Formats: structure tokens, sequence, C-alpha cells
């Protein structure tokens, strides 16, 4: 038994099993109601909804409510989404016990401690029907899974069954027109207190508090106020059908049995829970949980988990297993046993599930294995790790436990465990809990065979016969042998490709797909390990990592083709679909698509036209198609997209013919792009382009440093003046210089006030004239003669090129 | 009504009823609930009927007051028009004879940017023309601005009405009050008529003008507002070497350090800044002005150095104050430090003089004996002062006391080759009475090294030699040690040669000598005595043996670079270490995509199905750390519709109650029961909740004593160094690779990283990355790394483990 859930409250007289969702409700003597997610740990309500003692408590899941009755004398209708409340009405005059809803009408049921159960019709102004008969409490009223009949549990020492829909109970003799019932001596004795009888029950332990079904079952079973537990047969009323079950001290407040085990749970107002045998009716052990008495109990209508609710709180408790073993051939999923019996295939993003028949298992699974072929099913059986038990075979499309007793298929024989391996029809069996090897001599291999035997390792499950002493240990075919022993670390998972002869293991990323023996052929690429994925026996890898079935690759493209709305596994890629089961064991298909998988195949292919079709909004993203196509530095895909002015800015680069980027990069309204495409420019050979970028970022100054570079003077001129009003010393200063005379600086340099180096530059091109202006504006003295001369001939040839660079030649490629 | 935010049902029914002090309350119940944010739209109606004309103040007031911060929002009583229900009869709320209701009125109606109220509140200026007091002009000139912010910035709103529309600015500047709301924007020429207002001001209405107008030719005119700008002023005409001098900044800035130490601790640093501007070497900073205190005359009465001897501390005043001081002695006064810090070691170091500075906790004063010697190791000029001082502390007479100061004085002496002789005869005197290790391996040391100068050895050494105290330690010291310097140069009844024959057997031999030794047996297991023993070639002399090492100091000693030195004053300097100087079905299909450098989580929404799922609605959510920039907005996920909605990304936020996943997206559609669901994207991690932080060298040494971080794994693809995989990784799980902690040569250079975050789950995170990339014959595991990882209690401890391996995510739809 392992504690789900468990949150203290204090006295709970009333627990009630959504039958849609896996909550609890508890009604608490402490006047307030509380509905769990118990698998969440997420509080959805809590109420107040009377002083004292709230007793019953139901779920009204019909549309989406919770009924409680309490001591108020009322049966209340809560809503868990808006917090309001539906609808009020008078259940009774006495303390509401136990409460349920009809599924006919929006009618409320309220069993009450004032010896009738009452049904109440709201949606119109009628009480439709008042259901009686006990002398003394109905404790419990309990609905089965057909809405047609309740049982009730009365401490007038009976438990009677009712129809909701009939006047009290409804049953007519076809042998006479008279009533059923008798208030006279005939075959049985009672009085007249009823209208007629369909059946009166026994629940004689002095009175029984509670009764309850099992989910697929008409048995019932009660507990009473004595210390036993009786069960009872209510669709035939039988008297030779019913055991008593001794073991609790102390009065006995309920009795319900467990769905998904073949025992009864019982509780007790002593300090322990019982826990029953269902094949021989008595207690099997007795646990105290030491949080005393237990008023309430609850067994899962959703054959979920199993809550019995006590005086500090309540508990809801686990008997089911987590990550099963499984593998999916075409349209099958074949898994080992989990609550809610035999389930899977269909469905696509729903928490529904339906029923096919693949029951890979139907009897305890000691072993469940698939044929390497796929085509049979090992299903070991009548468990024990001894050296003897029986296997039985199913054929895998459609499983039976034999298929015919008279034909090949479907036989069974002994073997301790008994598991396919490769060679794609045989079987490695231990009957001496050694390796033995298993022929049957052609075909899928059924019988039992003795010769072969090893002394290592110990057997159990497997595909491939794993066995474990220290590792996982893969088995020969008819080899005494250890094939190979593999050790890594796990999420609590075997991956088959769904051939079992392959196997996938999971490491500390992702996931690796590996053959027979331990061979790695390749991982799977993602960041973290993911719960399951599967391999369409290779190349195609669909996998789960999260709530979404993605493709790791199919012909080197990526993608992610849909999400579910739950968490799952992947049970295996057999076929184009991929299947899919969770813990809980509920179904996702997902056929594998030609959307993400087209557009890539196709780029691949350097193919533009069949890709612009394939750009559909299932798989469009954000760039995968319209910037990831701007990824290649001689441009192909980037010449496809490029609507985005960044993609533009950079498929210029790339080309290296920067007429784009200019382009670009004004549609990015930026400067620095025009200074970088222009600096790309004078690279590919051409400076008209980069005066025009660098104008526009106002590099004039190194515009003037390049233009003689560049060997134009018209230019040069042009940068001069419109880096004058910079003050840029080394950007106006440059092209007085570059010219064969200098007067340019001579300006500029009176303009900035200096007049001393626009004497320097003036005078020694022999334009003394000019520095003697400058001089004479400012401080003269120009006679001095500096580490630099003052009067020496500065003239220059400028340019010899009639065609200059900003007409650099070109031809581009 | 402190924050209740259903309770507007109620203040409908509060705000009529006949009695003028329930509506009062309500529409103040309305105000109080709106500000904090919450529901107010309901009552309109309710809420503007009573008040609307009347020139009763206090309703009026209460309306006038909701028109301010919701008017535009609420609109069920009011609706839109030009002459709303905030103001039509709030034009004779503006023009009542009353001044308060006018010039309520005024104030919030021109306060508002409202359009719908634009022409209102242009004559609303009326209200308030006439000025009954300094509150009715300073809300006109306010209000005319407010109307030329709100949309009137031609001629609407600049001229007058009848006195004001742009002009009360103008008119305030001679009126008896002033208030000038003319700071931007507004009339020339009332920017000019503030500055005569600056002489015929109005002191509140200063500071106004002055925010507008600054700078004076003056020295004031008068009044705090002038005042204040004045020391901003006087900071520019003079900025040369800090204030110096603090001005009238003084006044505030004693309240910016009111917890309280502090202040005294500042202000003793801005006047010992102040006294002088010295040298300014190492810890000699004192800046300001050169003379304006001047330092030291003779004639100076009653002189500048009873100040300086305040900063001469032992603490003399408290411990903040104390560290300042110090520091501050040595800034004004030394040579560097070294002159100061002898002096201050002096008074601090431990003597026979004054028992208010010696004390009996060995280490403190041999820490203090290191500081004062370190002062000669620095400088020439402290070895003559350091030894005759060093003798008074051994003159204590304490066995520790002695102790203390032998093993200071013995190192200063491996530097102070033959200038110490003196030292010698007085260092033996307390090494009888003894209990402890440290004077015998000082005392041991000087008097060895020191032979020459005495003869007196076999007798002070012989009485502790058979004398008992604790011995590991001595050993080790007693062995390089005793035998040196000068072959045969004492003689007592035991020469130097004695004295080579008992070091020989105090190291590990055997030997009457002394009266044997006290122990032989050596200290730390590596040390042994052999090495020694090997030694002493040429018998205690200086040559290449004992005497050679002892009259020799291992590497550079020199300064307070910590090499034979310890870098101040003891006491000052554990503060300075202290400091660390830390700086419904649903599909789903996802990519990240990056465009202009937008973060956005691309996702397409896909409906595979021909049912219903209208209602559709897509959010993205905040669960944690995690935030929405923008959900995807779309009402997409239609009976067959593929769409491509974007929902855009942070990492960056703060803890929402709702689980804590990897990225939660929600989409809603026709159900009942799961309106809502919840499905997945592509991974997001734990980890990007972690917050990045950074350590320094100190940061990491206090964190790693602080808390253990023994736990060490080794991780693959750590082969490369820090800055490669192994950083970008870390940053993911937000870290950051920070200082060394490695001792690289050719056998030694693993890469050392230091690294530190904070992360927002209760703990830091720290680690070292050690990569054991091969610089020896035999690696650790070749080429990989160890990372040693903790965090504070080593839950994120893992996440630095594993998240330095590998990490990549791509997909290409």
């Amino acid at each position: 038994m392992l504690t789900k859930f468990e949150t203290k409250s204090a006295r709970v007289k009333g627990l009630s099993f959504h039958p849609k969702r896996p909550w609890i409700l508890t009604s608490l003597h402490n006047g307030v109601i509380q509905l769990w997610d118990y698998r969440m740990c997420t509080l959805i309500d809590k109420f107040d909804e009377h002083d004292g003692p709230v007793r019953g408590i139901d779920f009204h899941k019909q549309q989406p409510l919770f009924v409680s009755g309490g001591d108020d004398y009322k049966i209340k209708v809560w809503n868990y989404k808006l917090r309001r409340c539906l609808f009020t009405l008078l259940g009774h005059l006495d303390y509401i016990r136990t409460t349920f809803f009809h599924h006919e009408y929006p009618w409320i049921l309220s069993a009450s401690d004032d010896q009738t159960i009452r049904v109440w019709n709201w949606q119109s102004r009628t009480c439709v029907c008042v259901l009686t008969g006990h002398n003394h409490y109905v404790m419990c009223a309990q609905f089965h899974p057909s809405e047609d009949l309740v049982v009730s549990a009365s401490l007038d020492q009976t438990v009677r069954v009712w129809d909701i829909s009939g006047l009290r109970k409804k049953n007519l003799s076809p042998g006479a027109v008279e009533s059923d019932v008798r208030g006279i001596t005939g075959v049985d004795l009672f009085g007249t207190t009823d209208a007629v009888v369909k059946h009166v029950l026994e629940g004689h332990d002095r009175g029984v508090n509670w009764a309850a079904f099992h989910p697929t079952m008409p048995l019932i079973v009660s507990g009473a106020d004595d210390r036993q537990v009786k069960i009872w047969r209510m669709n035939e009323s039988k008297a030779w059908e019913v055991d008593t079950c001794r073991g609790h001290y102390n009065n006995v407040s309920c009795a319900v049995f467990h769905p998904r085990q073949e025992l009864i749970l019982s509780n007790s107002e002593d300090k322990s829970i019982r826990v029953w045998d269902m094949s021989k009716r008595t207690g099997v052990q007795t646990f105290r949980r030491d949080h005393d008495r237990f008023w309430v109990l609850a067994a899962h209508p959703n054959l979920n988990l199993f809550a019995a609710g006590h005086d500090g709180g309540m508990i809801v408790f686990k008997l089911e297993r987590e990550r099963p073993a499984y593998a999916v051939h075409g349209n099958m999923l074949h898994y080992v046993k989990d609550r809610f019996l035999r389930q899977l295939d269909f469905n696509s993003s729903k928490d529904v599930a339906v029923m096919q028949l693949r029951s890979g298992s139907k009897f305890p699974v000691f072993n469940m294995s698939y044929n390497p072929a796929e085509n049979a099913v090992l299903l070991c059986t009548r468990a024990s790790n001894l050296e003897n038990s029986t296997y039985d075979l199913y054929t895998i499309p459609k499983d039976a436990d034999s298929q015919n007793p008279d034909a090949p298929e479907g036989k069974r024989s002994s073997g301790l465990t008994a598991v396919w391996v490769a060679r794609n029809r045989f079987a490695v069996l231990d009957r001496m809990h050694s390796l033995l090897i298993k022929n049957l001599k052609n075909e899928i291999t059924k019988k039992i065979q003795v010769p072969n035997c090893d002394e290592i390792f110990y057997a159990g499950t497997g595909n491939l016969l794993l066995r474990d002493a220290d590792s996982i240990t893969l088995f020969d075919v008819q080899q005494k042998r250890t094939l190979a022993s593999v050790k890594i670390s796990k999420v609590k998972y075997v991956i088959w490709s769904a051939d079992m002869s392959h196997v996938a293991l999971l490491a500390k990323h992702a996931i690796v797909i590996c053959n027979r023996k331990l061979d790695a052929l390749c991982n799977i690429h993602e960041n973290i390990r993911v719960k399951s994925g599967a391999w369409d026996e290779s190349g195609v890898f669909i996998y789960t990592t999260s709530n979404h079935i993605k493709y790791a690759v199919t012909t080197g493209d990526h993608g992610i083709i849909r999400t579910l709305d739950l968490p799952i596994y992947v049970t295996r890629v057999k076929g184009n679909n991929v299947y899919c089961l969770d813990r809980e064991c509920r179904p996702r298909v997902l056929t594998i698509d030609p959307t993400e998988f087209k557009f890539k195949l196709a780029l691949i292919n350097r193919k533009y036209d069949e890709v612009l079709h394939m750009v559909r909004n299932a798989k469009l993203v954000g760039q995968s198609i319209i910037a990831y196509l701007q990824k290649k530095g001689y441009p192909e895909v980037a010449l496809h997209f490029v609507k985005d002015e960044k993609t533009r800015f950079s498929l210029a680069l790339e080309c290296g013919n920067i007429e784009i980027a200019l382009e670009a990069a004004k549609a990015l309204d930026d400067k620095n792009c025009w200074e970088k495409l222009g600096e790309v420019a004078l690279l590919q050979g051409n400076h008209q382009i980069v005066e025009m970028c660098y104008q526009r970022t106002k590099n004039f100054d190194k515009l003037s440093f390049l233009y003689l570079i560049t060997g134009n003077l018209e230019k040069l001129r042009k940068m001069m003046k419109i880096a004058e009003i910079r003050k840029d010393m080394s950007g106006h200063y440059q092209n007085a210089l570059y010219l064969g005379d200098v007067s340019e600086r001579v300006r500029i340099l009176k303009n900035c006030g200096q007049k001393s180096l626009a004497y320097l530059s003036a005078a020694t091109h022999g334009l003394d004239e000019e520095a003697e202006s400058l001089k004479e504006t400012f401080d003269p003295e120009k006679e001095t003669i500096p580490d630099i001369d003052p009067n020496a001939k500065l003239l220059q040839p400028p340019a010899p090129i009639m065609p200059l660079d900003t007409n650099w030649p070109l031809l581009t490629v | 009504m402190d924050s209740e935010p259903p309770s507007e049902i109620s203040l409908k029914n509060d705000l009529e009823k006949g009695d003028v002090k329930s509506k009062t309350e309500a529409l103040k119940k309305v105000i109080i609930m709106i500000l904090n944010g919450e529901k107010l739209p309901g009552l309109l109606m309710t809420i503007i009927r009573f008040v609307l004309p009347l020139q009763d103040h206090t309703i009026k007031k209460l309306l006038l007051v909701f028109w301010e911060i919701v008017p535009k929002t609420t609109p069920d009583g009011r609706l839109l028009h030009e002459m709303i229900l905030v103001c039509d009869a709030y034009r004779k709320d503006l023009q009542h004879p009353n001044e308060f209701i006018r010039g309520s009125t005024l104030r919030f109606l021109c306060k508002l940017k409202e359009a719908e109220l634009l022409e209102p509140l242009m004559p609303a200026i009326r209200a308030c023309l006439e000025h009954r007091h300094s509150y009715v002009r300073r809300n006109a000139v306010l209000a005319i601005y407010t109307i030329y912010r709100n949309f009137e910035h031609l001629i609407p709103d600049a001229p007058e009405l009848i006195h004001d529309f742009l002009v009360n600015e103008k008119d305030a500047s001679c009126k008896r009050n002033a208030f000038m709301m003319l700071i931007h924007a507004d009339q020339d020429r009332a920017l000019d008529y503030l500055s005569t207002c600056i002489d015929q001001v109005q002191t509140f209405g200063d500071i106004l003008q002055l925010v507008i107008v600054e700078l004076i030719y003056k020295v004031c005119h008068a009044n705090p507002s002038e005042r204040a700008r004045f020391i901003r002023c006087i900071y520019n005409l003079l900025q040369s070497s800090s204030p110096a001098v603090k001005y009238e900044a003084a006044g505030t800035l004693v309240t910016l350090s009111s917890a309280p130490t502090a202040i005294k601790a500042a202000a003793q640093c801005y006047i010992d800044l102040i006294i002088k501007e010295s040298d300014n070497n190492v810890k000699l900073i004192v800046l300001d002005r050169l003379v304006e205190l001047k330092e030291h005359p003779a004639h100076e009465r009653v002189l500048q150095d009873l100040v300086m001897d305040i900063l001469r501390v032992l603490s003399t005043p408290d411990l903040e104050v104390r560290k300042k001081t110090l520091q501050l002695a040595l800034d004004l006064v030394s040579s560097r430090n070294v002159e100061e810090l002898v002096i201050v070691l002096k008074k601090e170091v431990i003597k026979t003089n004054n028992v208010s500075e010696h004390e009996d906790t060995d280490k403190y004063r041999q820490l203090l004996v290191r500081t004062l010697h370190s002062c000669s190791v620095r400088f020439p000029d402290m070895a003559a002062n350091v030894i005759p001082v060093l003798m008074e502390f051994l003159s204590d007479s304490n066995e520790a006391a002695a102790a203390d100061v032998l093993e200071f004085v013995r190192e200063a002496i491996q530097r102070f080759d033959n200038l110490r002789m003196l030292i010698v005869e007085k260092m033996l005197e307390v090494f009888h009475a003894i209990k402890s290790v440290k004077i015998y391996r000082g005392a041991l040391w000087i008097l060895g090294e020191y032979c020459s100068t005495k003869e007196d050895i076999q007798s002070v050494m012989t009485e502790v030699r058979r004398s008992l105290g604790e011995i590991p330690i001595v050993e080790s010291e007693i062995k390089k040690e005793a035998g040196e310097l000068k072959p045969e140069e004492e003689i007592t009844v035991g020469p130097v040669q004695k004295l080579v024959t008992e070091m020989g057997t105090y190291a590990t031999q055997s030997a009457l000598s002394s009266s044997r030794p006290t122990k032989k047996e050596e200290d730390r297991p590596p040390l042994r005595g052999f090495l020694l023993d090997g030694d002493f070639f040429v018998a205690a002399s200086l040559a290449t043996t004992l005497t050679k090492i002892a009259l020799r100091y291992v590497a550079l000693v020199q300064e307070k670079k910590k090499q034979n030195s310890f870098v101040a004053e003891a006491m000052l300097l554990m503060a300075t270490i202290l400091h660390l100087g830390k700086s419904d079905p649903v599909y789903a299909e996802a990519y990240v995509h990056v465009n202009q450098y937008d973060i956005v989580l691309d996702v397409l929404v896909v409906n595979q199905t021909s049912d219903t799922l209208q209602n559709c609605t897509l959010e993205l959510a905040t669960l944690g750390d995690l935030k929405l920039v923008e959900k995807p907005s779309p009402l997409t996920l239609a009976p067959h519709d593929f769409a491509n909605i974007k929902a855009n990304v942070k990492v960056a936020s703060t803890e929402n109650g709702i689980i804590f996943g990897n990225i939660v997206y929600d989409v809603s559609g026709a159900a009942s029961d799961r309106n809502c669901v919840v499905l997945s994207d592509i991974h997001i991690d734990i980890m990007d909740y972690i917050q990045p932080a950074t350590c320094t060298d100190a940061e990491f040494r206090q964190m790693w004593a602080e808390f253990e971080w023994e736990n060490k794994v080794t991780v693959n693809t750590n082969m490369t160094d820090l800055n490669d995989y192994l950083q970008h990784i870390l940053k993911s799980t937000n870290m950051k690779c920070l200082t060394p902690e490695k001792a690289l040569s050719g056998y030694c250079g693993f890469m050392a990283a230091n690294l530190y975050a904070r992360s927002i789950f209760g703990e830091d995170a720290l680690a070292n990355v050690s990569i054991e990339k091969p610089v020896h014959q035999g690696p650790d595991a070749a080429v990989t790394g160890h990372i040693r990882i903790r965090a504070k209690s080593q839950g994120m401890a893992l996440s630095l483990g594993d998240k330095i391996n590998l990490s990549q995510k791509k997909t290409s739809l």
C-alpha cells in the first residue's frame, strides 16, 4: 500500500469518490466539506455548509457539480467551478447520512437518519418519490453504475434495495395479481411496511451502517455496528451466498469492495482498518494507522485508487502499478496490467479510453513478452520464482487464453517463465530457474522443453528473457550462455523498437536506440532523457518527452508532429501511426503526417517551388520556414525567405553584394547597418555605394580619408564641407592635403580659430597670402620654423587615374 | 473599508439614502477601493445624482476627487459628452462665491489631459482668476500650464482669459506670492519676469522660479531656495581637488548616514584629507589642498598634531571610526605607511610598559609582533627602532609572551643578517619558564643563528631541553636552527660544536648534550630530520649550511606585499579581509524564433478534428520565474483550423502560485469540464528559475568555508577549457565562470573557474570546474573535468553537476 494522499481535516463522516475524475469529497463533523484533486494536490473547494456534522457527501457529475447532505436536514448542491450554491432542497427532517444523485433528470436522493430515503425533483415543483421501509436509520445509500437501482444500508438490521424511478421498490407477481408484500406468514415472515417488495436483503449484524459494491459485480459487502462484515447478493436475496468476515473489534462503520484487488477492504470505529480475503471471507490482516476510528469508506467507481475516511482526516491510497512494460503491434497495444482493467487503442487528446481486444495480459503477469516477428505473446502465469508455473501464449492481433484448445495456437504448458527471443519464433525459458531453450519444432514455440541449463541469473520478465541479480541480462536463443549484460541509468523503463530482438536504453541525454546484444545504432537528439520513444524499426523515430509527440527525426527532417492534452509514453511505432499509453494507461494515437516532414524533405533536395505549397499553418512556426531559410553562406534557402528586414540584411553580406543590404539596412531604420554594409561594399570593390552609405551614417571624415585613396577629387571636396561644420579635424583637414593645393584647410581652420595651423598649411603650398590673412586676422608671427616646414613646397599631383575607384570595375557573380 | 473589492452593491444603497453623511461615506468608500485598484462603475448614476449643482462643498469635493483618478473608465452615469456629468453643473461649481468649491473644481478640471473635457477646462480658469489666497493664484498658474499641456500648445491656451490663460506665470513674479508653472514651453515674457522676481521673491515661489532659471551674479539675495542653488554655483567657481572644505553641502550630508558611527568615520576622513596633500604613496593618500591647515610648524600653538594623535587608534573611539582612523593616521604622515605604522604598532604591540596593550592570547600578540616587524622589512630605518621594542615585548616574561615575540624576530633576522646580533642575549632570558611550543621554537632559532655573538648557549638551552611544555613544532624549528654561525665562538660548558650535536639530536638523532633535548620526533609528517642532519657540512658556519639559510631570506622579502610582512597594523587588517567586495482536443507544434531581436515561442494550433472547439481562446501562462510578454491572441482552434499564433516569452519574473513545470500553454474551447486544457510546446527547464550572480575570489573563498562543496561528479565533455561548452551550458543553468582557484605550472594547470549564482530557490549555487587536461604523464582520467559543486543545501549543486556536459535543442518544421 502506498499513500498517494493524506490530508488531516478532522473527523470525516462521509467520503465519496468522483466517478468522472480521480477526485475525493469528504464531509466533516466540523461542518466543512472539501473537494480535493488528490492526484494533483489542489484544493478544488471547501464549504462550511452547516454548523455541526455533515455526514453525507456525493458527486453529482452529470453536469459538473457536487452534492452534499448535512444535518441541516437538507440536500444541497454545489458548484465546484464557480463556488456558489446551485440549489437547495429539503431532504428530510433528520441527519442526512449519505446522499446519492440520479442521472435521470437533476433529481437528488438523500438517505437520512429519520428512517426514509427520498428522491426530490428540482427541475419541476414535484417531489417525485419517497422510498420507505426502515424502522431505524438509513445510514447509507449507494449507487451501482446503473442508475435504476440503489442499495441502502440501515440499522434496523436490513439492506433494502430500491428503485428511484419507482415509488418505493418495483415488482409484480406474474403468477398472481396480488402485491408481493405479505404482512402474514407465507413462505417468509415480515410485516406490511412496503408498497411491494423487489428485494429485501439481510443486513443482520445489529444493523448495517454502510453497503457498497465491487464495480463489475452485483455482490455487496456491508459493515455494521458489531464487529463483523457480511457479504450479500443484492440480486437475489440469497442466504446461501452470505459469508461473514470476522476480524474487527468494535462497530464496523463500513465495508466496501476494493475494485482493483480480490480482497474486500473494511474499516471500523475501533482504531483499525482491516483487510479481508474475498475468496475466503475472513481476515487476512489488520492494519492500525492510529488516526483512531473510521466512520466512512469509499471504493472508486472510476477504478483509480481506494480511500477510507478516519477521525483525523482521510487517506487515498494506492495499490496500483507504475511504468508497465508494453509493445505495440499494428493497431494493438499490449501492456502489463494496470487499474481500470484492460483498455487501449483509439483517441488522440482525450483522457477517455475505449476497449479493443489486444490483451497481452489476461492473467497475473509473471512475464508479458512479444514474439520478435510480432505474431505471439507470451504471458507467464501462476506467479512464482521457484521452478515452475504455467505459461499461456496468445495470438497477437486478438488475444484469448486459448484460441481453440483443438488448435496449436493459444496452447499452454509449464515453465516458470518463458520469454520470446530472436530467430523470430523462438523462446527461451526457465523451468528449473536456469536458462533452458524452447522449441516446439516449427511456428511460434509453445511447448516446454527441459534440456540446456545454466547456473547464472534468475527468472523474471523481459522480451529477450530479462533476468537480474545485479544487471539486466539478455540471454541467448539456443545457448545457456549470457548473450550480453547491460548496465546503465534508467527512468524506470525498457524500450523496444517493436520487434523484440532490439532494445532502446535510456542514457544521460535522451535515449539510445540499439540492436540485439548492446550495440548503439544512434542517439536521439534532445537535451533531457525522454520518457519513452520508439523507432518505427529504424528511421522515423517518434517520441514523447512532455505532453507532445514529436519526431526526433524522419529523413533528416525535424518536427514536432502534434501535442496531446495529457503526459504520455509512446507504446511504440509499428506502422505510420505511433501509439501511446500513460501510467493510468489511457491511449493516444497519432498519424505521422506529411506536414513538417514533407517541407524539409523538399528543402534538403533543394526545392523551393515544392516547399511553397508545403508552407501551411500547422508547421509555419517562425524559423523553419520564414527565417530558417536565411541560413546559407552562398544564399539558396536565403533567397527564398527574405521577408524580414533583418533576413534581407543578412542575405546581402552572405552574397557580398550589399545593394540589397542598404535597403534592408534602411528598412531596419538604422545607421549601423549602413556603415557595416558600406564597409562590405568597399570589400566588393566600388566606392560609389560606400559613399552613399557612409554619408548617411555621417562618416564624412572616413570618406574624406577614403577619397584620394579612391582617386576622386570632386567627391573628396563634398566631404570636406560637411565635416568642416563638425570640426572633425581628421575629416575636413584631410582633403586639402589630398588635392594639390591646400586652401580647403585654411578656411576650415580659420573657422576653428586655428590660425597657426591654417597659416602653416597654406604657407607651405606657397599660399603665403592666405597664410598671412590668417595671421593678420588673428595673432601674427609667421616667421618661426617648426619641427615641420612652414613654407616648403606642398604640391602633390592629385590622382593620375582618370577613372576612379568609385568606378572600380566589377562584374559580380 | 481598507480594501474590500466586493462591496459595490452596498455602496449603491449607501450612496443615496436621504442622509448626507451616508452619501459622503459611500462616495469615500468608492475612492478608497479605486485607489487600491478595485471595482467602481456599477454605482455611477447614484453617485452623480445628489451632488451635481450644489455649492455644498464636501460632496462636491468628493465627487471632484473621483474625477482625476478614474473619470474616463466609469461610464454608467456619465457616458461620453463634451459637458459630461464631471462638468456641466460644475460650471456652477466654478462660478460659486465660495472660493473652495470653485477652486477645487478648477483644479481637477484643468488637471486632466482629457479631450472630452478640454472645452470645459478652458474657461475653468475663471474660478481662480480672482485670487483669494496664495493657493488660488498658485492653483491658477498650475492649471493654465496643465491646460497648455492638454492639447493647447497654440492659441487655446497662451494669452489671458480675463487675467490668466498662461499669464498667471507673468503675474505671479510681480504679485505678492510666486509660483511659476512655466518650467518648460511657456511664455518668454514670464521667464524674463521671473528673473526680475529673484529680487522681489516669495520663498516657495523662489524654488519654482529657480528650477526654471538658475545662476546668480551675486552672493545670494536671501531665502533657503537661493541658498541651495548657490552651493551648486560655488562648486563651479572652484571645482579643483574636490570641494575640499565642504560648502553648504555639510547640512544635508550628516543625515545621509544617520546610523551613527559612520558619519564620524566619514567626517574624520574629510578632516584628514583637508589637513594636507602629502606624497600619496601606499596609504599616504591625503588629497584636497596642500596648505589650508598645514602640517607642522614649531611655533604653532597648541599644534596640528593633537588632532593627528586621534587618528592613531587602538580603538579609542569605536570600531567603525577606528578602522577609518588607523588608515587616516597612515594617510597624513608617513614615509609611505611604514613610518606611522611603526609608531602606531609600537602602541598596539605587546609590552611590559603598559598592560593595556599586552594580552595572554597568543595569536593576536604574535600578529602584533609581525606587524611591527614588517615595517623594518619594508623600510630600513624601522629595523633599528623595531629590535629594541621587540626586546621590551619579550620582557613580559610569560612563556607565551616571550614566545610570540621570539617567533617574528627570528624571521626578521633571516631578512636582517648579522644586524640583530645584539638581540640574542635579551631573547634567551625568557625561554626557561615555558609551557608552549612557540617559545622554544623562536628562542632556539635566535640563540642558534646568533651563536658567534654570545657564548651562553649550553646554559640557556639546557634548562629548556630538560623542561617540558608542548614540543611538536619545536623540533622543526630547532632542527634547521641550533648550530649556526661561526664554528667555535661559544662555550659555557658546550661550545658551538656541542650545539651542532644537540641540533642533530633534537632533529631526529640521539646524543648527550644540553642534558638531552625535550623531544626528537619532528612536527608534521613531511618535514623530518634528515635534510639538516646531512647538512652542517661545515660545522655551524656561514658557508653553505643552516647558517646560510638562517642568514638569508626565502625569495623576495620587501615592502608590505606580505613577503616577510603583514600588511599594515594587525587590527585594521581584519576588517579589510572581511570585505569581500562582492559585485477539448488540441494539437500544438512549436519552435522558438528570433527576428529583429524579438524572442518568441512560435506555436501553431491545430484542430485535426471535425468536432466543434469554438469558444477557442489561447493563453501563455506565468508559472514562476517564466512569463508571457504577450500570450498568443487569436481566437483560433476552430473545426479544421491550422493557425500560426505567436506567444512572446520572458525568462525572468516573480513566482506565481500555479505549477512550476516546463512551460504551461493553455488553449480553451468547447467543453464544460475541461473548458481549459494544458498542452505543451517544446522544453524549458527548472534551471531558468535560478538567478545568475557572480563572485570574486574572496566571496567564493568565504562561501567555500561557509558551507561544504565536497560533492563532486566528473562530467564528460569538460575536455574543453572553462571558456567554451562549459561557460555556455553553465550560463543556461544561470551560472557564470568567474575567478580562478588554480596554481598552474609544468605539473599543475587544471583550469579552475569559481562559480556563483544566487538562485531563486533559497539557495546560492557555487562550483569549481576543474578541467583535468593533461599537464602530467599521469592525468586523472585524461581530458574531462571534475566539477566540485555546492549550493547552500546542495539542492542546486546537482544542476551545476550535470548542466556542464551537453545541451542542445533544434527542430525544422
